[PDB]
């Protein structure tokens, strides 16, 4: 398992209607992507 | 059976379904998990489970029902189930 | 000023204050998911204090 | 009275404090009965009494000399007065005070006195053995004409203890060293520290400290203090409340420790007109302050189980006072301000925190930097 | 066979005043103590060397002030650790020592006072 840590500090955006709800092992909640997703950090 | 054993504990042992008053997290870890451990939420009440998630949500939600927050909370005290029979006093 | 410092490694800012701009605003715990809120008090954490190290006192010194 | 003294100054800083009363080598003063005896002679149990210590003896205080080394190690500028004798062990008490930068400019030496020595005589009134003391020592012997008028003139603090108050000489040179303070602008600090003697009656001891009560700006009293010389009867009553069915609250089922603030209105007996501080201490666990504008209570901790084979509470009440007074001639906005007042109040409780980590009061006083670490260790950093 | 560990003895009030009352041929040195009391240790051991010096020329006692609060007031105790030192003579008056003083002023007040 490989983590994406965020590179800068900034603001997430990205549309949260293109992922799908789920639930982590950890018990959060997230977004499952299926896609090639696109997030933007304004930094 | 699983219709006997419950009147059984509810005789003999005091049993009754009372109403669970849960938060949006618990009501989520309820109908989410029901699903499996890391899956694409399908069944709509865990979907709508995650939306509640986000009090900003709710308070939309409830401005477009058109009635305020506070008895939205307390429409959560609301008995679930069948109602009694009323009564002939006679 | 810059582009100038920058250039001849003067010191400088790394981000130039001019081509600086704010991070907007971001979800204020109403529209936040439980696990990523703020807490509400500050907690102990053991870790609240910088390291104190010979680079601080040197890098003080050379400032003053 | 009637001029000055000296040449006008500048007056270095930090302001200068004055300690007042008698300097000895350890001697705790307040004394009670306590319920949980160790062995009469098998010394290396008694620290566990250390750890699980009588209420009146979380932090206790001492001699003023205490206070005045506390609050040089602290970063302060202190000076003592008072007599000691010409023997040896006078100067052994002068070079200790000495050594660690506390003024003795303002102590008289009586070359004719044994120091630390009493001369009593035994009586059996009544069939039970009594003594009367028929010479005072000269820590009780200090005239108002051996007084240091360059020191009342710069100190900024006045401290003194109720100990003063169970000697008549020292007693009436304690008011004419008041009323000198009180000319050159000094503040009068009344560390109560109420010795054996004072606790037998409420009302004995309440006359017998009125009027250094009524002549002091800034008080400070343990709860145990506290509640004896308001009532010990109600509060213990009120400790011991247990609701018979439920509690009113989430907070009253957890049988926490009591940490009861009293009311102003209880304390109202107890305030007068130029009194501008209280401060209530539960150990180093709790901090109650009471000013004329507002009121409220600092919460701090202790830890003497981490080093259960060195700790010793002895001169924890003096670290306290100490810190106080460190913070008070540094920072005016105290009196004034209630955020100020508990972030200044935090470092006192850092200070009485590290004193219990050491054998000995004199040995174990805290420095100013190991308090500010310790202050910052311990709170989140939006409470310093 | 064994030999006991601590040469300071113990007494009460009323034992205490017995033996003030009694003859008395050695100084008396009578000792004020609280188990719960952090100076009062190192004032044992150093009574406890002083009784170890002075092997039947003085004689060294304790009062725990947690069973004889009220004698302890009676005698003027102010506070812990507190020492009084009774002359053989009953015409002559007896010191009362404040704080943890050394070893040497005892051997003093011993040997110059009582």
């Amino acid at each position: 398992a490989e983590h994406v840590r965020a590179p800068y500090n900034g603001k997430i955006k990205f549309n949260e209607d293109l992922v799908h709800p789920t639930r982590t092992r950890h018990g959060h909640p997230a977004f499952l992507c299926y896609i090639d997703l696109s997030v933007i950090i304004e930094s | 059976t699983e219709d006997e054993a419950r009147r059984r504990n509810w005789i003999e042992r005091g049993w009754a379904p009372w109403e669970e008053i849960l938060t949006p997290e618990a009501d989520f870890a309820r109908k989410s998990l029901n699903e499996g451990e890391e899956v694409p939420l399908q069944s709509p009440e865990a979907i709508e489970a995650f939306k509640m998630l986000r009090p900003s949500y709710r308070k939309k939600k409830i401005k477009e029902m058109g009635i305020t927050e506070d008895e939205w909370y307390a429409k959560q005290f609301e008995i679930r189930g069948d109602k009694p029979p009323p009564l002939d006093t006679s | 000023g810059f582009e100038l410092d920058k250039k001849l490694g003067r010191p400088h800012p790394f981000i130039d204050p001019t081509k600086k701009k704010q991070i907007e605003t971001t979800l204020t715990s109403d529209e936040s998911w439980w696990n990523w809120r703020k807490p509400e008090k500050e907690q102990w954490s053991r870790w609240q204090r910088r390291r104190p190290d010979v680079e601080t006192v040197f890098l003080k010194a050379m400032a003053e | 009275v009637d001029y000055d003294d000296g040449i006008d100054f500048p007056y270095d800083d930090p302001p200068l404090v004055c300690c007042f009363g008698a300097v000895q080598k350890e001697f705790v003063p307040v004394v009670r009965v306590h319920d949980n005896p160790m062995h009469p002679d098998i010394y290396s149990q008694w620290k566990m009494l250390q750890w699980d210590p009588p209420e009146f003896g979380r932090a206790p205080g001492g001699p003023p000399s205490n206070v005045a080394i506390s609050h040089v190690r602290l970063g302060g500028r202190a000076a003592f007065m008072g007599k000691v004798g010409g023997d040896d062990y006078g100067e052994e008490l002068v070079l200790m005070m000495n050594k660690e930068r506390v003024q003795t400019r303002g102590v008289k030496f009586d070359e004719g006195a044994s120091t630390a020595c009493t001369r009593v005589k035994i009586k059996f009134e009544d069939g039970k053995m009594k003594a009367e003391t028929v010479k005072e020592p000269p820590e009780d012997s200090l005239l108002a004409s051996e007084l240091n008028l360059a020191v009342l003139k710069e100190a900024r603090i006045f401290h003194f203890n109720s100990e003063v108050l169970t000697s008549p000489t020292m007693e009436s040179t304690l008011f004419k060293a008041i009323q000198w303070s009180k000319k050159f602008g000094g503040l009068i600090f009344f560390d109560l520290n109420l010795p054996l003697p004072l606790w037998r009656s409420r009302n004995e001891t309440r006359k017998l400290i009125k009027k250094s009560w009524d002549e002091a700006n800034i008080i400070e009293v343990s709860q145990q203090e506290l509640e004896f010389l308001l009532d010990e009867e109600y509060y213990e009553r009120r400790r011991n409340y247990t609701p018979q069915y439920f509690a009113e609250d989430f907070e009253q089922t957890k049988n926490r420790r009591d940490y009861y603030h009293y009311t102003p209105e209880e304390i109202k007996p107890l305030w007068h007109d130029d009194l501008k501080l209280l401060v209530v201490t539960d150990g180093t666990l709790r901090l109650h302050y009471y000013t004329p504008k507002f009121d409220g209570v600092v919460v701090g901790t202790e830890d003497v189980l981490i080093t259960p084979f060195t700790c010793d509470r002895t001169g924890s009440g003096d670290a306290v006072v100490a810190g106080i007074m460190r913070k008070l001639t540094t920072c005016p906005e105290m009196f004034e301000d209630q955020d100020v007042l508990e972030r200044q109040l935090r470092f006192a409780v850092a200070a009485g925190i590290i004193s219990q980590w050491t054998i000995g009061a004199v040995r174990g006083f805290p420095t100013e930097s190991a308090t500010q670490n310790l202050k910052e260790q311990v709170y989140v950093p939006s409470m310093w | 066979f064994v030999r006991e560990d601590y040469l300071v003895r113990k007494l009460s009030a009323q034992e205490l005043q017995d033996l003030v009352k009694g003859e008395r041929k050695v100084p008396l040195i009578v000792d004020f103590y609280a188990t719960w009391c952090g100076p009062c240790i190192l004032m044992a051991q150093e009574l406890e060397m002083l009784a170890v010096e002075y092997e039947s020329n003085a004689m060294i006692v304790k009062v725990d002030t947690d069973d004889e609060y009220e004698f302890a007031r009676d005698m003027q105790v102010r506070g812990l650790p507190t020492l009084f030192f009774i002359s053989p003579d009953p015409s002559k008056d007896a010191i009362r020592t404040e704080g943890l003083i050394p070893l040497q002023m005892m051997r003093d007040i011993i040997d110059n006072d009582m």
